[PDB]
């Protein structure tokens, strides 16, 4: 999701929300000291990157020690 | 004075728009049939006493071949097309 | 400030006192939420049906007319209802009730744009009310019967719904 | 006490509850007292809420029930003394009584009347909070 | 005056013959006045001809047809090429007593009065009015009767009299 | 007859009146809503929303926690939802600790004072509402069932 | 199956009547075209076409609720 899809849909879809917080009745008592923005270009690289890496880590990890046990131990 | 927006002052006409839409459902699906669904009386009558058999049978609620909610459903469906329709027909045009 | 029938709570803001048996009676504050007039001619209607019904269940518990009996045999009350439906005399009389009351509906839509009082038909064939202060003293009994009507239909059908009985028959036989 | 026989203090509401109840007996005691109580303390509730607000000058309890005109008498400036001072005084006998009849279930005269209570116990139903007289035995001495 | 705690119809007026200032739902106030005027007197006439329709059949009957036993029943009886020249002969003299304008707007505009058609008081159109307004409501009764009890009015009325009932 | 106008007859605002946002059915509630009623300190409207909350909380963590099958589930109902509201505080403490400045002014929910006041207020409604519940659900058998006792 | 009946005369009164009926509602409320003039063809075809749909749609009604 990181890595395919990018910054600017994402960023409008926070503008939404943005208008929805602060016009909602009960809610825009709240309000964020950092205003929402969509992650930046490089970031999003790096957080699908890191992502991507765990899950490629964990899978072949779970596979190969499930496998190896259930064969022969 | 319902004000129906900020500054929009309107009339619902809900006494008005309640009781014609609801003799204006109900006397059309007095209507008999003779399916099992009906028994013979009309989508109205059916409800009713769908109504009052299932009232006699208090915790129990209708099952789900029962023919309760079908009746309901139906009668609801027309009931609200008719509310609506009739809201439409009588706060606009008010002639 | 304070209401005549509860006395420790404010009066309410749409019961000025002109109405008949008003007592500054709203501690739910219904009429603050509901047209006043609105809610006027449901306190009429329903107290005016009341009344017939509680004279109805009094009287159906003295006689019968002739032919009644062989209809609905020893039912009392509600229990009159359903057999009627199927001999056809309810139906006679939602057809002919419900064709009074689409007039009483466009009376409604009179009450609600100011131009008419809440319950007033019109309905004086006999002239018991030539006099504004008899019609005040009238009014007043109106609505207070209608009220008391109100419970005594309530009372009835509830100790029929206990006992099988009817009013009078509880009465003799309690 | 043909109806609840002879239980005297907390197990009145009890027993009339298990005979209360569509299906489950035929009295209504406790469910009458509620609805008509709930009745007058839901226009007690209106009030409380004027009160509050300040959109009504009245004293905190008072519901203008003085049909006997006491107020209108003489010795009447000390009268919301006596009320309060013996309302707190029946609260705290109340109090008294009701842990008295949880242990004992005398009642009060007999609790009064028999003061060595713990030499003659009258058995009693358990209340409808068993739990808080768990403790009673294994942590607490149980000399009944 | 007809409902006293209603209010009065602005668009009626006592010259109308047979005024009772009766019109509740204010059907006068959305059409014109004068169509409806014509249009009562037309349902009126023709039911007056119609009562009088379904009561002398019970009694004689022409040779030239099968004798129904209900005057309502003569439809299902007769050819209904008879019922279709029926209405064609009613639409040309339609289009004859009219002078071709079948239609609001087309009516009344050579200041045709409501209803004359130079067939002849005041008093006159009253009594027309009622004994056609009465007409109507009769017309209606005694063709429920005659549907569902399957036998004459006057049958009916002097043999048996039993509840009508579907 | 338009039904849609500009938010407080102003076009370049971004929001419209709607009857959803504007009736006087949807101002009537929100002004009576105890996050806007007019005339409360800011502690009792935390008392006020604490109370609904809090009580309401009781019932998800009772009916379907995972001691829910076992004779101490309202127990456990009850302090899951205790240690939910204990947890909501150190979120509202926080987020009065961030967003206010030590200001004089205490009659206000968004001030530092007016903070702290209705998170002593929720805390409180919070707990009381959620010790109501279990009492009801504790002593009716309507309730431990949510109406199959009547069956 | 519902039933539907053999050609009659009461068949041919049920459409005529249809058909008259037709086309003098579309002599009232047709929008863009002494009563009969601006009648033409088209009109008459429209109006005749929904005659028979309209008595086709009442004869197989009456004879399903067995008016006939
Ligand atoms: C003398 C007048 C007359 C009479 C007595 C009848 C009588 C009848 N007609 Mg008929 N009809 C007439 C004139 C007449 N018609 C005319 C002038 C036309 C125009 C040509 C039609 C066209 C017509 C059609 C096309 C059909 C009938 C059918 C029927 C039969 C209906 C059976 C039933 O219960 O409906 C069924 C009742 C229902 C509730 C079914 C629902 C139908 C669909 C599935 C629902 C569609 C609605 C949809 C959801 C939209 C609603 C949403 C909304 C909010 C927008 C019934 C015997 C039907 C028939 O013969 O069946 C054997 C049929 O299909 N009629
Ligand atoms: C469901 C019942 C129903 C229906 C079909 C209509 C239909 C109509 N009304 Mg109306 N009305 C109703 C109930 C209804 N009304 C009631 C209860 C009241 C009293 C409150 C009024 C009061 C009222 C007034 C005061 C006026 C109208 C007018 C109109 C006409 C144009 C305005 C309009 O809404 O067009 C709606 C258009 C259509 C329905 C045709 C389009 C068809 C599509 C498919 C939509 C239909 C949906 C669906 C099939 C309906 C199913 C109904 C359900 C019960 C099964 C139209 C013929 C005005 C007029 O000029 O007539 C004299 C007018 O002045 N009405
Ligand atoms: C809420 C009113 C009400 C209702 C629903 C019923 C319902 C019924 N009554 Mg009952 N009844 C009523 C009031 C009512 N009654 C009153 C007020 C009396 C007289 C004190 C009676 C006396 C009575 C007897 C004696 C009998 C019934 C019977 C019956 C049953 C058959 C109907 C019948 O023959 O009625 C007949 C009833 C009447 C002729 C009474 C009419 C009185 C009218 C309503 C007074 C109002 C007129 C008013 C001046 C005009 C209004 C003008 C308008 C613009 C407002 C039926 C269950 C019969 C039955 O089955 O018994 C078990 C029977 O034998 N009724
Ligand atoms: C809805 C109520 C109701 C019902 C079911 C009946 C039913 C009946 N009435 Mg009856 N009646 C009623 C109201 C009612 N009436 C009222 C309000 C009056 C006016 C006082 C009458 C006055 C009346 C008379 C005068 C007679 C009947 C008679 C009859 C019976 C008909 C017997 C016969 O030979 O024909 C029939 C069972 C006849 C009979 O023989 O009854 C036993 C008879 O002579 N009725
Ligand atoms: C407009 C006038 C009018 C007309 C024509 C009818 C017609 C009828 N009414 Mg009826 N009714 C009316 C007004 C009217 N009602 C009013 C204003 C009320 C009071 C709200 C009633 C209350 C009423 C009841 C309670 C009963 C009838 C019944 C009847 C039926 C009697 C059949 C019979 O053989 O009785 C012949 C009797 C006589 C000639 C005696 C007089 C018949 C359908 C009875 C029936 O069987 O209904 C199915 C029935 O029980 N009606
Ligand atoms: C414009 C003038 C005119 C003409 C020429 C006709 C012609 C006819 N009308 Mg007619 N009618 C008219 C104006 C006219 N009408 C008006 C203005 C009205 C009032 C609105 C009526 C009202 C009316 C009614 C109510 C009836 C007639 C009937 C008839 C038919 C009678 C012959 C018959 O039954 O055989 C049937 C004729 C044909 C199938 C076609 C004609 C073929 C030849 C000519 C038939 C010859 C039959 C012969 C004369 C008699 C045979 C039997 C004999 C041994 C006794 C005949 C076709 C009757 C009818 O339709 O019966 C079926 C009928 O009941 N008419
Ligand atoms: C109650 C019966 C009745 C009455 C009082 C009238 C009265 C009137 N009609 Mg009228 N009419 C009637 C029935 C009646 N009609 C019927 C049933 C039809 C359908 C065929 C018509 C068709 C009709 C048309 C087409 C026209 C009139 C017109 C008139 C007016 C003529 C003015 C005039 O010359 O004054 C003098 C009026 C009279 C002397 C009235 C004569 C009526 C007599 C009294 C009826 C005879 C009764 C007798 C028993 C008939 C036997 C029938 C029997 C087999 C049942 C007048 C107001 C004309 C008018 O100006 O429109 C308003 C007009 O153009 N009428
Ligand atoms: C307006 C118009 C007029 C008209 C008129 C109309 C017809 C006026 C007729 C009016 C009548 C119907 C008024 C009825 C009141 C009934 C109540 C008050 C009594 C209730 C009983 C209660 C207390 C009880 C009960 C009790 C319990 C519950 C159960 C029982 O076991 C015991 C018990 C019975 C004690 C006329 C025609 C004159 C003309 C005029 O020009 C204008
Ligand atoms: C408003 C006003 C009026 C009103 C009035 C009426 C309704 C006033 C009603 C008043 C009530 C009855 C006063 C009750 C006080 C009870 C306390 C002081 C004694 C408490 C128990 C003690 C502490 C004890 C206990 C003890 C211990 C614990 C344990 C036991 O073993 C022994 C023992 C029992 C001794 C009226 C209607 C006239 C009209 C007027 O116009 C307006
Ligand atoms: C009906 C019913 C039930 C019930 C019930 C009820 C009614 C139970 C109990 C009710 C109440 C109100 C108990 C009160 C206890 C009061 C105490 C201990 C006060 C101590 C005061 C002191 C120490 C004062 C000290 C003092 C102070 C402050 C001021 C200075 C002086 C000093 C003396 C030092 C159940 C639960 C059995 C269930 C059943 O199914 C239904
Ligand atoms: C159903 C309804 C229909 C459809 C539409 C709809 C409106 C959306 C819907 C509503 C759904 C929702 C919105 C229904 C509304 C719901 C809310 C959740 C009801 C909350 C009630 C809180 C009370 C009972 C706790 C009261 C405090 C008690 C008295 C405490 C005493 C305590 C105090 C502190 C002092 C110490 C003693 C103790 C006991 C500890």
């Amino acid at each position: 999701m990181f890595l395919i899809s990018w910054r600017g849909y994402w960023q409008e879809l926070i503008e939404t929300l943005v208008w929805a917080h602060e016009r909602t009745p009960l809610a825009n008592l709240v309000r964020w000291k950092d205003k929402p923005v969509a992650l930046s270009i490089v970031q999003a690289r790096l957080v699908g990157l890191i992502h991507f890496t765990a899950g490629y880590i964990f899978t072949y990890a779970a596979f190969v020690i499930a496998s190896t046990t259930g064969k022969f131990g | 004075k319902f004000e129906v927006s900020d500054g929009t002052p309107y009339d619902l006409n809900v006494p008005l728009v309640g009781a014609a839409s609801f003799i204006g459902w109900v006397v059309p699906t007095l209507l008999p049939s003779q399916i099992p669904l009906y028994g013979g009386k009309g989508l109205s009558t059916a409800f009713f006493a769908s109504i009052g058999t299932n009232l006699a049978k208090f915790p129990a609620p209708p099952g789900m071949t029962d023919p309760f909610w079908l009746l309901c459903f139906i009668w609801h469906s027309g009931l609200f097309a008719t509310m609506i329709l009739g809201s439409i027909g009588y706060n606009g045009y008010a002639a | 400030a304070m209401s005549d029938s509860v006395p420790f709570l404010k009066q309410p803001e749409a019961l000025d006192g002109s109405m008949a048996g008003d007592v500054g009676f709203d501690p739910l504050g219904f009429s603050s939420i509901g047209d006043i007039n609105f809610l006027r001619e449901a306190e009429l209607k329903h107290g005016r049906i009341a009344m017939l019904a509680a004279a109805g269940s009094i009287a159906q518990d003295i006689f019968t007319f002739p032919g009644v009996s062989k209809v609905v045999g020893t039912a009392k009350m509600t229990g009159v209802h359903d057999i009627l439906v199927k001999q056809g005399a309810m139906g006679q009389l939602l057809l002919w009730l419900s064709f009074l009351e689409v007039f009483g509906t466009i009376a409604l839509l009179e009450t609600l744009d100011g131009k008419r009082a809440p319950g007033d038909f019109k309905f004086d064939p006999l002239n018991f009310s030539k006099n504004p202060e008899t019609f005040k003293r009238y009014q007043l009994a109106e609505i207070k019967n209608g009220r008391l009507a109100m419970m005594g239909v309530g009372g009835m059908v509830h100790g029929y719904f206990i006992t099988g009985k009817g009013p009078l028959e509880l009465l003799g036989n309690f | 006490t043909s109806v609840i026989g002879n239980v005297k203090m907390t197990s009145v509401h009890d027993t009339f509850l298990s005979m209360e109840g569509p299906g489950k007996g035929n009295q209504a005691a406790m469910h009458q007292l509620l609805l008509w109580l709930g009745i007058l303390e839901i226009a007690t509730s209106v009030a409380i809420i004027q009160s509050f607000k300040g959109e009504t000058n009245r004293a905190p309890g008072d519901f203008g029930f003085d049909p006997l005109g006491f107020s209108k008498k003489a010795g009447a400036e000390t009268m919301a003394l006596k009320e309060i001072k013996n309302g707190r005084l029946a609260m705290i006998g109340i109090g008294g009584m009701v842990h008295h009849y949880l242990l004992t279930g005398k009642g009060p005269l007999q609790f009064l009347g028999g003061i060595p209570n713990y030499k003659s116990c009258v058995s009693h139903p358990d209340s409808l909070l068993p739990w808080l007289i768990k403790p009673v035995g294994a942590v607490l001495p149980k000399i009944c | 005056l007809a409902i006293p705690f209603l209010k009065a119809p602005a668009n009626l007026d006592s010259s109308m013959p047979g005024y009772a200032g009766f019109d509740p739902l204010g059907f006068s106030d959305n059409y014109d006045i004068k169509w409806l005027q014509e249009s009562e007197l037309k349902h009126g006439r023709v039911a007056m001809l119609g009562v009088v329709g379904l009561l002398v059949p019970e009694f004689v009957h022409l040779p030239m047809y099968d004798a129904a036993s209900t005057p309502y029943d003569a439809y299902t009886t007769v050819p209904a090429f008879a019922l279709t020249q029926i209405l064609m002969g009613c639409g040309i003299h339609e289009f004859r007593t009219h002078k071709g304008k079948m239609s609001p707007d087309n009516m009344f505009d050579d200041g045709r009065a409501p209803g004359d058609f130079g067939w002849g008081d005041a008093v006159m159109a009253t009594k027309e009015i009622k004994n056609g307004r009465l007409a109507m409501l009769a017309f209606g009764g005694i063709l429920h009767q005659q549907l569902l009890t399957k036998m004459g009015t006057i049958a009916h009325l002097t043999g048996g009299f039993k509840p009508l009932e579907f | 007859s338009q039904f849609i106008k500009p938010y407080n007859d102003d076009p370049f605002v971004g929001n419209l009146a709607t009857p959803v946002s504007t009736s006087s059915f949807t101002k009537s509630l929100l002004s009576n809503l105890p996050a806007y009623r007019a005339g409360l300190s800011p502690l009792l409207r935390g008392v006020e929303i604490g109370l609904t909350h809090g009580y309401f909380l009781v019932g998800p963590f009772y009916k379907l926690g995972p001691l829910r099958n076992s004779d101490v589930a309202l127990l456990s109902g009850f302090f899951s939802a205790l240690g939910l509201i204990i947890i909501l505080v150190a979120c509202l403490t926080i987020y009065g600790v961030v967003s206010f400045e030590e200001t004089e002014a205490k009659d206000q929910l968004q001030t530092a004072k007016g903070w702290r006041q209705f998170t002593s207020g929720w805390l409180v409604g919070s707990v009381g509402g959620a010790s109501f519940a279990y009492i009801l659900i504790s002593n009716i058998p309507f309730l431990q069932t949510a109406g199959m006792s009547m069956l | 199956v519902p039933q539907t009946v053999a050609w009659s005369a009461k068949t041919g009164a049920v459409m005529v009547l249809s058909n008259i009926l037709c086309i003098v509602a579309g002599r009232y409320v047709i929008q863009v075209k002494g009563s009969f003039a601006g009648f033409g063809l088209p009109e008459l075809l429209a109006s005749t076409s929904l005659g028979h749909i309209v008595g086709s749609g009442a004869i197989l009604g009456l004879s399903y609720v067995g008016v006939l």
